[PDB]
Order: C-alpha cells, then structure tokens, then sequence
C-alpha cells in the first residue's frame, strides 16, 4: 500500500 | 503543469483528469483509465456509482502503477471521458479509495471536487419512471465513511472472487451488505436448481437464522426450515412503500436475531426495492445514517436498491427510524406477527413488565 | 416549443425555464423575460446563491404581471437566464421556490423537470474565504423551504418587502426575522462614554437605535451575544430585555454544552411567547450554529435543509467548518427531544433560566 | 399578500 | 501550475483563462480582464470579433501590467467568462495582438487554441435572418496578418482618438479601412448638419477624389463636387448582391483613382452591406485575400460589413475577383458608365489599342 | 419534439439531429437510431474525422431502411450520437453530406441548422504526430463535397462500396480512386532478386500484384513516385505504364518547380484520357500536396475545401506544415490557368512529356 | 445506386 | 513594448 496519506 | 480539465488531489503525485482523447505519457506524467475495463452494468437509466467490487479492481491497478520503478518520480493521472456521468463515476471511485485505503476524511476528499465546472452528474435510481430524486458524491462519500467507522466495511477482508460469483443470477444473486444483513432475489422452484442450491449452502455455513420474504410465493419455504432457518412473510406490493407497522415489526425481528448473533436474509423479487426499504430503515435506526447516506451505501455494495417513490419515502421517514432508539425497546414477550420473535414496544409498556 | 434548445418544461404550454447566451425574440406563441439585470445576488466572497426571499417576492410580481397581460393570453412564458451553471442554479431554484410557496407544489413535483440535466447545475457553496469543501443542492433548498412552510415558519402573504430590505442594511441594524421566534443580527457597535454623557441616548448611532426600537416593539425578551464586547449591555437591559453571553471564537464551532444551554435558554422564552435575538460579529457564522441547532431540534430539519432555509432568509449563514459540524451533530440535536426535558429549577449559566436535564433528573423533581 | 395569483397548480 | 481552463501562450509569462469567477492574485500569478471595460456593441445577434480600437486599448492595459515592477517575476493571465462567445472575443483579440505587435505568424498563434474543448463560438453576421455562414478565428488571424504584410495596418500610426470620434453617428460614422478606401453611411440633408460638415472637412483634407453612392438619394451630390470630388452612382437594392458588371465598373473606377494617388469613399445607407461587397471584391482582386479573410479583416476595422446572402456571394465569386488581374487591364479610353474614368477590358481589346 | 433537449431540426416532423449521453426510447411519434457502434472512424493518431464516403453510404442504407419502414410511417426520425464535441461533428457533417449528395441540397441550406450551436462542434485536425495548428470546419467540408459533385467528381449512384473497402486495405494495395483522373496509393514494397528469379511474378506479394492488376485494367498511364525507391520500377513499365520520380523528403513541402512539372505531367495524360497514380510512403502527405494543387488549379477549390474533399475520400491526406503550405500557395495554383499553358515541345524533366510554359513562350512556338 | 430514395427535398 | 517574441 503506497503512502498516500493526507499532508 | 500544463494540463486542462485536471484536478489535483496530491501535489505532484495524484491527479484526476477528463479527456476525450488518449494522452501520451511523459517523463513526469503517466496516464491510465479503467473505462474500457471496469464499467457499470445498468438496469435502465442508472449509471453509477461504481460498486465495491469495481473499487477493489481499481486499487490493484492503482497500486501497480504507483510502485512501478519507472514511475518513481512521475505524477499519476487517473482520467476518464468528458461526459458528466463518467466523470462522476471516476471522481466518486477515487474518493472512496482514499476513504477506505488511505484513511482520508470526507472534507479532505470533497475539497478538490467542489465548485468544479462543468459539475458532476448526480446519481439517479434504477427505475423506469422519470427521475425526481438525486444523491450526490458528498452523500456517497459520507455514507461509505460512516459505514467504515461503524465497522461495516473492511477492504482487507474483502473477497473479490466470492463477491462477483454470488452476485450472478446463476449463483443466487445476493450481496452480504453488513455483518448482519443479506439481500437477495427470490429463489424459484419449478430436484433443485443451482441458484437455489447455492443459496441454501451459503446460508447454512454463514449463520443465517432468519429469512424474510417480501414478495409473492415463488418457492416452498420448507427448504429453509429443513436446515434450521426461521421463515417470515412481510409481503407488500412491488414498487410500493411499506407501512410503518411492517417496518416496526421488521426492526424488532432483526434485533432479536442480531442479539443471538445470527444474520437476517431479506428478499423481494429482485432484492432491490422492497428489500432496500426495510434494511435501509434498520441501518438508519441503528447507526444514524442520513437517508441519502444510507441509499449511497447500499448501492455501493448492491447497485439499484431503493427505487422510485421509495427514495422520497426513506427521506421523509428517516426521523421516525432514529426516533425508535429512544421511544421504544425490545419487548419481553414474543409476538405471533413475527413468528415468535420479540417486537418493539414503547418504554411505558416495557417498564411495566420489569416488575409485573 | 419545438425549435427551442436548452429549455425545461414545467407547466406544458404555460411555464418554461430556459438558458441562453443571447436575447431571444418574442413570437405570437412565446414570451421571454429575465431578471438578471434587476434581481441579483450580493456576494461576500465566492458564494453566488441561492436568491433570498426578497428576490423571490420581486420575481413573483414580475412573473404575475406577465401572466395576466392580455397581450400574453395564449402564449407560453419562458423564464430564462445566462448559460453559466451558477446563474442557471439561482434561476431554477428560485422558480422552484415559487411553485412551493405560491402554487403549493410538492418537492418531488418541482424536482422532476430539473433531474439529470446536462450540463448539471452548480451546487451552492459557503460564504467563507477558505476553499469550499461542502455543498448543498437545489434538492436540499427545496425540501428546506417546503418543510418551513409546512411548520408555519414562512408565509409569503404576510411578508413585507418594505421592511425586509430596510432592516437588512448595515445602517439600520443588519438583521432578518428568520422565524417567529428568532432574529439574527450583527453585533451593535458604540463608543460608550464614562461620564454624565452615558445617561442620554445621544452617543448611540442610527443602527443601534434602530435595533433598540425594533426589539422594544416586537416582543424581544432575550439577547444572546456570541462575540466579544463591542457595546454596553445596559442599553438592552434598560428596555427590559435580558442579556446573556455565550461567547466563543469567530469561525469556530460551539461546544455541545453551549448548544444545550442555548436550546434551554430559548425554549422557555418560546414558552413565554417571546422572541430571541442572537448575534455574533456579523450574525452569520456563530449565529447559524445555535439557531440552526434549535431548528433541527424542534422541527426535524436535516442539516442540509436547515442551511438552505437559513440562507434563503439571511444569505451567508453557517460558514466553513461549521457546515460539517452541523452535519455530524444533527442526530444529537433531534435526540434531545427524547433524552432531555425542561428543568423546573433555574440555572445560573443562562441567567436564572431553565435548562435541559435528563429524564431521570426531571421525574425525580416532580416526585419530590 | 396578492390579488392576481394565476392558476398554475400541478395537473 | 494548478489552474483549470487556462491556455499557455508563453511559458510562465502569458496565459489565456476563462472563469465564471474573479480569481485572486498570487506571488507568481496576476489576473486581469477587460470584459467589464472593453465590450462589443452589437447590431443584432453578432457578438464579435473585437475591432482594432478595442485591440489598442487592450495593448495599453497589457503593457502596463507587463512592466509593473511588482509583476517582474509573475505570469500574466488574461481571462474572460466561460461563455463560448466571450472566450472567442478574448482569444481572437489576444491572437491579433501577437500578430500586430509581437510579429508572430498565424501558425504560432493558432497552435495554443487548436482542438480545445469546449470550442470557441464562430463569428456570425450582423443581419436579422438566421445565420448560415461562419468565419473562424483562423480566418480573422490570417486576414489580419495578410493585411499587415501588405502594409494595410500599422498600429504605430493608429490614432485612437480620431478612430472613436469619426465612428460615431454624430461625426459622420466612417472608418478608413485601407490607405485607399473609406466606408461611411449615407449623409442626410433636410445650412448643413454636423455629420455632413464633418465628412466634407475630412474628405477635403485626406485626398478623397471619388465618392461612390450605392443607395437611394438622401442628399445633394453637389456638395462633394463643390469641393472638387467626383461623384458616382452605382446603386442597387439594399440587402441584395451586386451584378458582376457593377463590380467590374467599380474596380476600374477605383484603380484609376488609386493610380492618381487619391482615395475612394464608398457608402450605402449604413456603409456595411452593399459597401462591403464592392470594397471586399477589390481587396481580393488586389491582394489575393480569401473570402473569409476579407470579411474578417473588414469587420476588424468596421464591424458588421457583408451581411446575409452577401457572405455566400463573396465566397462563390472570389475566384472571379482574383481572375481579373490576369484576364483584364485598365482601358486606355474613358467610359461614360464610370463618369469619365477608365474601366476594365480584356487583353484582346487592350493590345489592339497599343498600336491602333 | 417539444420536450427534447440538444436536438437540431433539419426537416420539420421528419429529420432531426440529436446528441445524448443515454439511449432514448422510441414513442408513437418518434424513432431514434445511432451508428456509432457500427460506423466509426479509424484514427492514425489524434484525428477523429470526418467520416469518409464509405461511411456515408453505409449510413444511407440504414437511414433509408428506417424511413420506409411502415411502422415508422408518421414518426420523425432522430439521428443522434454521444455528447462529445468530436462525435457531434462527425454525425452532423455526415448528415450534411447526405443531403448534399442524395437530396440535392445547397450548402447554405444544410449549414443553417448547425450555425451558432452551443456547445459548438469540434473542428477537424490533421493526422500528424505534432501539435495541431490548422483546422477545417464543417462549412469547409460541405462546400468541398458540394463543389466536387457539381464538377462531376462524385457520383454516389456509381459508387461501389464493395471495392472501396477492399482496395483501402493494406494487403490489397491501400489506394482510393479520388477522381476519375487520379489515384492515391502507398508505396509498393518488394524484395527484388538479382538472378533468373527476377523474371517471373513469383516474388511479388499480394498487394503489389493487386496494384498491378488494378492499374492494367483501369487505364492507368503514369505512376509518379514521391518517396525513396522501395521497389523496382520495371514492373510498371512491363505493362506499358510510364514511371516518373519526383522525390522529396517525407513531411516536407514540395518546391513550386516540382508542382508545376506535376501539373504539366498530369494534364497531358488527362488530355489522352488516362489516369495518374501518385504515391509516397503512405500516400497521404506528399501525395496530397501535388494532387491537391492540381485540383485547385483545375476546379478552383479553396485550400480548405480541397483538404476536406480529399479526406472525405481518403482520410488523413495533407499532414502538418503541408496544410499551411497549400493554404498560402492556393493563389499560385489557380493563377497558372491564366499565366501558363501546355507546351508543344516535350521535356526531359517529366520523361519526354509536355510541361507548362508562359504565354510568351507558347505563342512564339505556334508562330514559328 | 438506390431504388428507395425518400422524398427529403428542401421545402 | 515588452519582449514577447516567439521562442
Ligand atoms: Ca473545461
Ligand atoms: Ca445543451
Ligand atoms: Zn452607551
Ligand atoms: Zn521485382
């Protein structure tokens, strides 16, 4: 799972 | 940096486009689309949104492009055609991905999509009459997010193979919506055909303790009772709205089975319209869904539920569904109307039983 | 008409809704009119609609004077606007509010001609400076205005356009009568002297005197201040009106303990037959949270319907994060009708007034 | 409100 | 870098946008629009393009923002509303600026505007009937560029004050199109009113040696002959198309005055329709304009010329206009049909005069 | 119809042009049909239209079998497509070409219903890989197809769809009969041996033999090669066809001396009643420059009309900078009809054939 | 081609 | 006149 968390 | 009709979700990494042509890849850009592979099977004039099975297949393609070493320093652009209907299916499917995989909040995924021109086409029902009710992406996002918070959706436990198999008409045509409810189409009896045999085998191995029939008799209900499943009839006319006395009886009947730890299986003829009213009223009663959130969540699992005037009915009675949590309680005495299960009574009659 | 493009049919042969980037010409069977040049929307920032109740009334008199013109006896009237999605939303929403309030149509009857239209209408956004992240639709506004009419909150026949436009101005108090029970205004400002001059009504400016005069002649019993002190509260107490402070930061969301105290403070004033006047700095953001929560608590509005109804009377209410806050706490507002009840003992938090208590606290009082 | 309300009711 | 519905002309310096809202300035972006100040006066259903007078006022505002020291490192974005008609007026006005000021070529200014969605609204005529003929931005750009190459347009010599003054109906309502032709509306005589007196004073000080009347008599033609200007009638019905014999006579009459070094002043009642046919046929005859380029160039100087069926007439006869350069030549004998001027005869009759 | 949106009226009560993102349902007064799923356009790169003459013929038979169905006796037929601007241009342009070639309408009659439509149609672009910088409109194509019919260049009644689709395929020669005088094809390829095997027609592949067989039975007198040698020219000379090389670089524009020699080379072959076959690598770019210049020289096409007519028969002709080149030199092509004439002495540059000379050179020959 | 050409001429 | 010539 790529790290695409909200900034 | 020079594109048109492209929305930014993550700076220099995630983008949402819409073009009537195939864009070329670049040293810093890589484009991909799923319109040609992942599509929505329409009943009539409904076009979306995409279901959970479409979401899973989108995540596999998305993750493969993300971790492709050739795309290490590229920004990924997920695009579709320029039609307002296809732009809504892609934007909503990308929002549900960030909600269920990347743990975004509703206001975070809705910010890039707000006040865009041209706007997205709102979703309609799967009926034959002219549309008079619409749900938005804001409704579906909030519905999918609330269901995840209540532990109703877990993509880690999602089985794509069984989801697509049992959704087909040849395997029984059903979807398990929650850990408590299952919606299917009425089995048919002319031994026993494959769809009926597949439903009996699945219900026996998944702790199904109650089957609620909402349409006219098309089979023998003894086949469910032969394997130890209680059968109950709450039949009303197809395309109509259930009386509130039927809804109250359904809630108390389902709460009794939920207390025991079993599942309830509801069906009309297609398992969309009449089935969505009762199951939708219980979800609003239990977890406090709005009417629009509840419709969007059901169609995200099983497309086409709640049809026509049932949409306005669920909207004008959502306050009564959330009211029963505070004005009623499960009775201590069984009722013959729900086949020996315990119905709903107000607190006045309940505290009287407490001693007496 | 057959040759017309981008035109929606409401009443066949009578009412039509068009959208063109040109001025169409009248025929022997058609008559076109628009109100963009005279009935427009004033934007705080990037909000564009919907049109308020004063805009609908001015639209109704122009619509009626065209319907009853003998020259237009057998013609079909076509109300149109520009081709922008923002201006197509205000025209369609205002036409729906006309059929709701004047022709007694139901929401599903006015929402059918506008469903699945390409290109779709532009959803309404808030009046804040930050990026938009919350939208209400025409379906929300129509249902909100229709529900308010069913509960007796809106009666266009007793509506007075004269005072509605007068008291919305900044130099006259900047307020609107939302409901028969509530009034939303902006914080009055004054330069209170510290001498004998502070005993005469000579340092009070015109908008302050307009608020004091209107409140004294309209049965206002309570004033709730939500922002910092910009005036002296004694001017409201001299005319026999109670003053209460429930101050929290501008743009933020109120704690549920403040909301509960507000509901309890306003419910007894309603029980006494009076009105409550709530204000923050501008009377839009913080004022919309408390009044909007009481409306949901009382009449069962959805969060989207409640925002659409408030802006239909007073544009720009509920700003920014307060929209998602009202959306996520709407269940708690309606829940208080069944878990709480008015107490028999006054509370010092709301100035010797009766608050909300649980059903266990209430029955224990009436018994003892 | 009014005194000339046209009959535009839903059929 | 994040904008939508924005076209790039110069990387990081010049951009063309279209929004239904007022965008906010940034440390790297500055936005400006002229829709509220520079607009197109419409005759009926025509909306553009913008004329040369609108171009000049746009260049002053553009240059002021370009050399503003606060915008030293910003990219300028010229935008309009999102209507297809207003997006065409802005894009075409920005293209004509790069052609006449920055010395761009047609294929350079047309590249950013090609294959954009939604497309620009093509320009129509200023008549009352339904439109059946359209010119594009590609036509206007090529027409303005060709006219500049032939020395017909010079923005350095452009006088904005006199251009706006003499275009008004009170000052005579005329525009000098080329160094050889002037198009005006028919003067009216009930002393003499101001518009008639303004036309006589301008013609006497600008080397006007021939006035051609194309409509019914509304004044006394002696006022032009009193100051030494030849008057000529080539009258045909308003809204109709001239016979080719009238067009041939007009070309020979104008070529005679051009040889002497004077100017020709043509007028119908409004100086748009009938006047555009004859002057348009001569421009195609002399410089080889296409029919669409010629219409776009005339409307860029004087909006509304060539109306209705005259557009299709100029289109189907453009080959005959360019043919007269090789099949005819100015006659050595005057003709009574053009008041003593020399008409056009074929080479067969011309080489006979050469000796005889 | 009254309730229909985004529909254009051609023949009132009979013919309509719609555009919807859904499948409309037939009524007792309406019948809808589309041909997107069966009659589509093959793209070299980013070109999307217009539809060629083979597409029109297939559209005509479907249109006629719906018009004459007794079930659709009193209904109005609505031909529609998707809502994209590209697909709305191909549908509208093909419907106009139908009325031009079959119903004998004039351009201003078929262009009136399509004028000032919002949103406008997408203009057609070239078939090159570079960015587009040149567009032709439906007005250009309609005028181009109409002018070709007036000059006898197009006769849909003698049109054979069977051979049109057969000989456009790559494995059958890849050519089209543009006019009764010209043929555009792709360069034949072969592996010419250097022994006794080079005397039998056994190493020639199928598309080469198809070209040789078709040219020998259709009065082809001259073959003009514009690209490098990919085959041996003796195979065309053995069947009595002259071969001539006018080679210039692919994608570039030909010098005017090459264009003049081509016009002169083809004019005498036309004077002898034969056809000329021109080819480059693909027979689109370089072939379109020379054949297009001769068409403008002969019948007075505009540059835009000429490009639209060539692509209506053979899609993808005139690529990239060749579009602006044909546009800026169209005056020189029509000028040659009045400044030049066919010479009486042959020229070695066009293989002992008669070229163009000035009027001073020509009269000096007939005198002497 | 044809043999059933409908009469769709311009009025 | 700002320098806006074509690259
Ligand atoms: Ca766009
Ligand atoms: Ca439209
Ligand atoms: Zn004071
Ligand atoms: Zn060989």
């Amino acid at each position: 799972v790529p790290a695409l968390n909200y900034p | 940096v020079y594109l048109d009709n492209t929305i930014e979700f993550l700076r220099g990494r995630v983008y949402l486009g819409a073009y009537d042509y195939t864009p070329e890849d670049t040293d810093e850009l890589v484009f991909f689309t799923v319109e040609d592979a992942i599509f929505y099977n329409s009943f009539h004039l409904d076009f979306g949104p995409m279901n959970i099975g479409h979401l899973y297949r989108f995540a596999v393609i998305f993750h493969e492009i993300l971790n492709d070493p050739e795309n290490a320093n590229k920004a990924v652009v997920f695009y579709s055609s320029a039609s307002t209907r296809q732009r809504a299916n892609a934007a909503c499917m990308l929002c549900c991905y960030m909600i269920l995989v990347q743990a975004w909040t509703p206001h975070q995924v809705l910010q890039p999509l707000a006040q865009v021109d041209p706007p997205f086409m709102p979703f309609r029902d799967a009926g034959y009459s002219n549309a008079d009710f619409e749900i938005t992406i804001q409704d579906v996002v909030y519905g999918v997010w609330r269901a995840k918070e209540k532990g109703l959706i877990d993509l880690h436990s999602f089985n794509l193979e069984s989801y697509e198999k049992y959704e087909h008409v040849e395997f029984g045509d059903f979807n398990v919506l929650t850990p408590d409810f299952i919606a299917f189409a009425s089995p048919q009896e002319d031994h026993l055909n494959q769809p009926f045999k597949s439903v009996l085998n699945f219900f026996a191995n998944n702790n199904v303790q109650l089957v609620v029939r909402l349409n006219s008799h098309l089979y023998n209900k003894k086949h469910f009772e032969d394997i130890g499943i209680q059968h109950l009839d709450l039949i009303f006319e197809d395309g109509t709205c259930p009386d509130l006395s039927i809804v109250k009886n359904f809630v108390g009947a389902a709460e009794t089975i939920i207390k025991r730890g079993g599942k309830i299986a509801v069906h009309c003829k297609a398992g969309l319209g009449r089935t969505g009213c009762l199951i939708g009223a219980h979800l609003i009663y239990t977890y406090g869904f709005t009417a629009n959130e509840c419709i969007g969540f059901l169609r995200f699992i099983r497309p086409g539920m709640v049809v026509g005037p049932q949409q306005h009915w669920l909207y004008l009675h959502q306050n009564d569904f959330r009211e029963w949590k505070y004005t009623t309680r499960i009775s201590l005495k069984p009722s013959e109307a729900i086949g020996g299960l315990y119905p709903l009574i107000s607190l006045e009659e309940y505290r009287l039983q407490k001693k007496k």
